């Protein structure tokens, strides 16, 4: 296993005298999978610019100036190759996966991409009425709803409170004009990271980008890369009510420390201890995760999820539950009552796991081309560099008991968190109570 | 406290120079048998104005609440044996004497023998040990009775759009006022100890001197006045009676389509 | 509801425990020292408030406030005895209702 | 769509004045909990006398 | 001589009951008349009620209540209730009788 | 920095606060009763036995 | 401190007398508590076995 960790290839990396950085881990697989990665997100638009990033993705495929859509489009598919992608609120990402045998073929259809886009008046028009449709259908998911009430009141009043899709209005209105003006701002070779993983050789990458990527900086502007402005968290909650749905949906959280900390590995520790449930499990006898077996055993909720999101500067350590409009109180009561017992009173035989069922997970974190050209993509970007399973193995292999609870109580311990949710959530207890259900009677 | 006519006056009075901070503890159950029914009277006002009174059974041990806190507190008063102690049990006491055939009986019956004498300070004192737990009891029944339903509010119209859990909120709520009106009981009761105490009542009862104005203590006084407002002794029972009782009758005088009294200014200032 | 004999607030307190409860059928006599313990309550401080009602507490009145009771007070020897000899009856029953649990393992 | 929706503002309005975005609202708090318990401590305090 | 039209007016700004918002309909006394009243209440209507019997509350738990602008004027109170409640007390007014 | 401080030390462990809230009372019960005391008296200069004393007690 | 103050004299006759008044009243407050944890569960039967059998 170690050995099969340190036998694991290094991960080539090399900035251009352009600003893009390339990185890539060779493997053998006749397949593989390139694409480019951008420091940008919905995080970085305006109250009048937010949804362009987004509208912007849904043009990104739709052919360039070079080569028109029915082209574009007929290119991909005739080669077999697939192109995919997506926006977050500090990341954006164009990927495509076809056979190593076309890494320069890939490379150049990914730049005409990120670099000349149609933007078709007549095209944008269309996909305007596209996305507010789609909007109004990722609206009804109920659980995505959640998480974005949650960062509006747990991040309000700041950059991130914005979703990344964005408001009806600006889509109804965004000019072909602020699509090119969100573009030719931050697509900007210093950000943007060309990964892959595959049968390529590094070389011929480089080569290969370094030929199609031909961006040329003058000032110092160009060349540099700016630092966004920090992200003000809130203890605070928001109650989208509406007895009218089946269930409800219950999301809290404290601010998280951000990629940059170490911590984030203790801590994404102990969210291992409680974990996640979800009825399709077999388990009234999980191991620990009481959170599941409670859940179980009293009949809980519909299932649940630990998570440590974070961003550049910040981020949300928190969780979340479906459940039934009657058992939101003792579900919220149960958990909240999880992180007090992780942080206060935690011990060896339940981290021990944890790591483990971190390192599992750690591992299936690579499972392919395309999910390894997304670490090397995003590790750059928001770490500096590439963690080598060989790496995040000790960083989180010696994380002991007294280590996660000094951590976990360093950011849970009596802080006002921020909770969201919607549905029928009249049995869910006020402010004051979910607040002081964050210190332990110890 | 010894409860006979010739140790009663002084066992009290030794209680106040003999027993430790024996003072302020009679000072307090004093003073505080006021703040006691200072309350009640806030207490009723606010369901007669907020419709409260809708909530019947609620409301109709709430009356059994008054009475007995009533009782409590006339037979409890006697217990110092002070002039107004003794003429104040005589002369209201007597008062039954109006009822009809079956009167003087009870009287005669009621206390002692023949006079409020020794035979009846022993069961009042009794009386008064007694009904404060009968009172506790049926306070317990008044909250059950209200828990049916939830409990009212000012603007009179359904809360459910809208609750809050009691502790985290009402449990400080309720605390802030304990102190806010706890304050002034105490000022009270350690500056002006005597403020709404006849002085008559210190001087040791005495058959052979009738005060001049013997009155029953103030929140008594609305009734005592009430009472001799009809000439005709029976009558004037009645409306005694009737003074208090007429609280049972209040839900059934309720016409208003609305139960609060908050948007109706015309009643408001009936009220 | 229909029987409104389960529905109100307070009888349905009393419905619920001396009516529509469900007992056992096997219930042998010994169970009927609990009820019994109730009653000889209720019975105790019946007579005892009744008596305190003759009763001075002070160490020259105590003795004779009691005979006095017991000579002058109609039927003042009788609410004494029973008051006195109750307190027995009570002891005898909540001794053989503590027996009754002992053995029937009811403390468990 | 709830994507239409922002948490209006409090700013002022309410919070105080440690808390306006672009600056950490964590280094500032222990500050807050601390002052708001320190009056809790108190009254505890008080009280027991 | 003097419009009860004219009184009615002066009683509606008299009592107040818009200054937090809600229409007359809005603070009936919820006897069973009204609760049946109100459960046949279409649903538009119900949320509406809702929103503002609750926004009510809110003003009143602040001890604040609505800027002079949003008050409810007289002819504009919606008698959404009034309607369906008299049906429910005449439809009961029938059974009341027949059962005699 | 005492409210951070204090919070740090004083208020944030459950066990701690209490553990204040008596030694905090220890010192508030000398403290306040002196300095009521002492205001008490000195409203009354001369008129306390504590004043008169002397002049029986030989003086 | 229990009875007066050196030895049981009228002190204590009094508060024992008080006393002797106030616990009953104890005594039926917590005879309710009594046969409210009693009524959690049935009530015991002389075999021991499950009574729901036939209640
Ligand atoms: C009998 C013994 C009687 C004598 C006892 C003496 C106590 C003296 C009375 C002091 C009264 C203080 C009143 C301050 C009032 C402040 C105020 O004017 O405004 C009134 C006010 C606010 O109006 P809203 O419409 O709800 O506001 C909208 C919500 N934001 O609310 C006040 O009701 C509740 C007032 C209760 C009145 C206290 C009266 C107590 C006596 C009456 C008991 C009567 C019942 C019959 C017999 C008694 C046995
Ligand atoms: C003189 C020396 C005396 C020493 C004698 C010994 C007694 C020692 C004191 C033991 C008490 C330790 C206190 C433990 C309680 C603290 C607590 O756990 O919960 C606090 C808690 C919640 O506040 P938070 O800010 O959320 O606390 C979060 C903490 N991180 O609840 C506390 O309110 C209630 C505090 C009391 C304040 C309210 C006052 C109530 C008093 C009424 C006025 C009447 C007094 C007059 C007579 C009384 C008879
Ligand atoms: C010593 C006896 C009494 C005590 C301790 C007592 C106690 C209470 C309590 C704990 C409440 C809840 C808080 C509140 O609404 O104020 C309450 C409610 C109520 N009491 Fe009393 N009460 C007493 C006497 C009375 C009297 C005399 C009346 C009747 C004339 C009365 C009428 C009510 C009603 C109607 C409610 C209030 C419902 C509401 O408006 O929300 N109570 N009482
Ligand atoms: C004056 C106080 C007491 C009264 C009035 C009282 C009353 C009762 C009542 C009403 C019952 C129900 C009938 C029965 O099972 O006998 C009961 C049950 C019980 N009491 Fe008591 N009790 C008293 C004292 C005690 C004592 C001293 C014990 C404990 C040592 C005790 C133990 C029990 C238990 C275990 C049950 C019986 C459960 C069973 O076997 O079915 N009781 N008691
Ligand atoms: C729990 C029920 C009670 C028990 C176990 C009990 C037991 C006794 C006992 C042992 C005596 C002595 C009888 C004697 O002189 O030989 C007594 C006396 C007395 N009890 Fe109780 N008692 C009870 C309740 C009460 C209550 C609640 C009152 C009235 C409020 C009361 C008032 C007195 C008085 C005045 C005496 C003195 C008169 C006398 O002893 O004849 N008793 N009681």
């Amino acid at each position: 296993y170690a050995q099969a960790l340190q036998s694991v290839p290094e991960t080539q990396v090399s900035q251009l005298d352009n600003g893009v950085r390339v990185a890539s881990e060779q493997s053998s697989q006749p397949t593989c999978t390139v694409g480019v990665w951008i420091d940008a997100g919905s995080r970085y638009e305006s109250e009048k610019n937010n949804g362009a990033g987004y509208f912007l993705e849904h043009l990104a495929f739709k052919g360039t100036k070079n080569r028109p859509q029915n082209a574009l489009e007929k290119e991909v598919e005739s080669m077999g190759a697939h192109l995919n992608a997506y926006s977050s609120r500090e990341h954006t990402a164009y990927y495509i996966k076809a056979l190593s045998k076309d890494v320069p073929k890939a490379v150049e259809l990914l730049a005409d991409i990120v670099q000349n886009c149609s933007l078709e008046d007549s095209q944008i028009e269309k996909e305007r009425d596209v996305i507010v449709r789609e909007l109004q259908e990722n609206d009804t998911s109920m659980r995505e709803v959640v998480f974005n009430y949650l960062h509006a009141t747990a991040f309000q009043g700041t950059g991130l409170a914005q979703s990344v899709e964005g408001p009806s209005e600006n889509i109804r209105k965004l000019s072909r004009a602020d699509l090119t003006e969100y573009l030719s701002t931050h697509y900007t070779a210093p950000r943007m990271v060309l990964a892959a993983a595959g049968g390529v050789e590094h070389q011929q990458l480089l080569e290969l980008a370094q030929k199609h990527f031909g961006g040329v900086p003058f000032t110092y502007d160009d060349d540099a890369v700016p630092t966004l402005s920090k992200c003000r968290f809130t203890g605070s909650q928001i109650r989208h009510r509406e007895d009218g749905l089946p269930l409800a949906h219950v999301a809290i959280a404290v601010e998280g420390p951000g990629w940059a900390h170490p911590d984030l590995v203790a801590l994404q520790v102990a969210n291992a201890i409680i974990g996640h449930y979800d009825r399709t499990y077999g388990g009234g006898l999980h191991s620990s995760s009481p959170l599941a077996s409670i859940a179980v055993t009293n009949k809980l909720c519909q299932s649940f999820q630990t998570f440590s999101i974070c961003y550049s500067e910040t981020g949300l350590f928190g969780f979340y539950f479906v459940c039934d409009r009657m058992s939101i109180d003792d579900m919220m009561f149960v958990l909240q009552g999880q992180w007090m017992r992780l942080c206060t009173s935690i011990s060896e035989s339940e981290v021990l796991r944890g790591k483990n069922f971190l390192r599992n997970a750690l591992v299936s974190h690579l499972d392919g081309t395309t999910p390894v050209c997304e670490d090397i993509g995003r590790e750059l970007l928001t770490y500096g560099r590439r963690i080598p399973l060989e790496e995040w193995e000790e960083r989180l292999a010696e994380v002991d008991a007294r280590m996660v609870r000094e951590v976990c109580s360093k950011y849970i311990y009596d802080q006002c968190p921020a909770v969201a949710g919607p549905g029928p959530i009249e049995q869910l207890p006020d402010y004051n109570r979910i607040r002081s259900g964050m210190f332990w009677l110890r | 406290y010894t409860a006979d006519t010739s140790l009663a006056f002084s066992s009290v009075a030794h209680t106040c120079r003999n027993v430790q901070y024996g003072w302020l503890i009679r000072n307090l159950h004093a003073n505080g048998a006021s703040f006691f029914f200072i309350c009640i009277f806030l207490h009723i006002g606010r369901g007669l104005y907020y419709g409260s009174y809708l909530y019947k059974e609620t409301w109709n041990t709430g009356v059994i609440l008054l009475l007995t806190l009533m009782a409590t507190a006339f037979v409890g008063y006697v217990l110092p044996w002070g002039q107004m102690s003794f003429w104040g049990a005589t002369v209201i006491t007597n008062l039954f004497s109006a009822i009809p055939y079956i009167g003087h009986t009870l009287v005669e019956w009621a206390w002692g023998g023949f006079s409020v004498d020794n035979p009846t300070l022993t069961r009042f004192f009794a009386l008064h040990f007694l009904l404060p737990f009968a009172i506790a009891g049926i306070t317990i029944i008044h909250l059950t009775f209200l828990h049916e339903s939830g409990s009212n509010n000012p603007l009179g119209i359904s809360s459910d759009s809208d609750k809050i859990p009691f502790h985290p909120y009402y449990s400080f709520k309720d605390i802030l006022g304990l102190t806010l009106m706890l304050t002034p009981f105490l000022t009270l009761a350690l500056f002006s100890p005597n403020l709404l105490g006849d002085p008559e009542n210190f001087t040791p009862a005495n058959p052979l001197v009738t005060p001049p104005h013997i009155k029953p203590e103030w929140y008594f006084l609305f009734a005592y006045a009430i009472l001799r407002s009809i000439p005709n002794k029976l009558g004037g029972v009645l409306a005694l009676a009737a003074s208090v009782l007429i609280l049972f009758l209040i839900p059934f005088l309720h016409k208003s389509k609305q139960r609060t009294m908050t948007f109706r200014p015309l009643s408001q200032t009936l009220f | 509801a229909p029987n409104i004999r389960k529905s109100h607030p307070l009888l349905k307190m009393i419905n619920n425990s001396l009516i529509d409860l469900p007992a056992p059928s096997n219930i042998s006599a010994w169970w009927n020292f609990g009820s019994l313990l109730a009653v000889c309550l209720m019975t105790q401080i019946l007579t005892g408030l009744l008596l305190a009602m003759h009763y001075t507490a002070d160490t020259s009145l105590a003795f004779s406030s009691v005979a006095h009771t017991c000579r002058n007070v109609q039927y003042g020897w009788l609410i004494r005895n029973l008051h006195a000899n109750g307190a027995s009856f009570f002891f005898i029953c909540i001794f053989l209702h503590i027996g009754r649990g002992l053995y029937y393992g009811s403390y468990l | 769509s709830h994507t239409d929706i922002k948490v209006p503002n409090f700013s002022d309005y309410r919070r105080p004045p440690d808390d306006y975005s672009t600056k950490s609202s964590r280094e500032s708090d222990p500050s807050r909990k601390g002052f708001s318990y320190l009056v809790t401590a108190v009254t505890t305090l008080g009280v027991a006398y | 001589s003097r419009w009860l039209e004219g009184i009615r007016k002066w009683y509606y700004n008299a009592a107040g009951f818009n200054k937090y918002g809600l229409m007359r309909d809005d603070t009936i006394y919820e006897n069973d008349d009204v609760k049946e009243a109100i459960r046949r209440l279409p649903e538009n209507l119900y949320d509406d009620r809702m929103f503002r019997i609750k926004r009510a509350l809110d003003l009143n738990m602040r001890q604040q209540i609505l800027p002079k602008e949003q008050w409810t004027k007289y002819e504009e109170d919606v008698p959404y209730l009034e309607p369906y409640l008299k049906e429910v007390i005449r439809e009961r007014k029938e059974r009341e009788e027949w059962d005699k | 920095t005492l409210t951070a401080r204090l919070y740090s030390l004083l208020f944030r462990r459950t066990s701690t606060f209490a553990l204040t809230i008596v030694v905090g009372a220890l010192l508030f019960e000398r403290a306040f009763d002196q300095g009521a005391d002492a205001i008490y008296e000195h409203i009354n200069e001369g008129k306390l036995w504590k004043h008169i004393k002397h002049k029986y007690e030989n003086k």
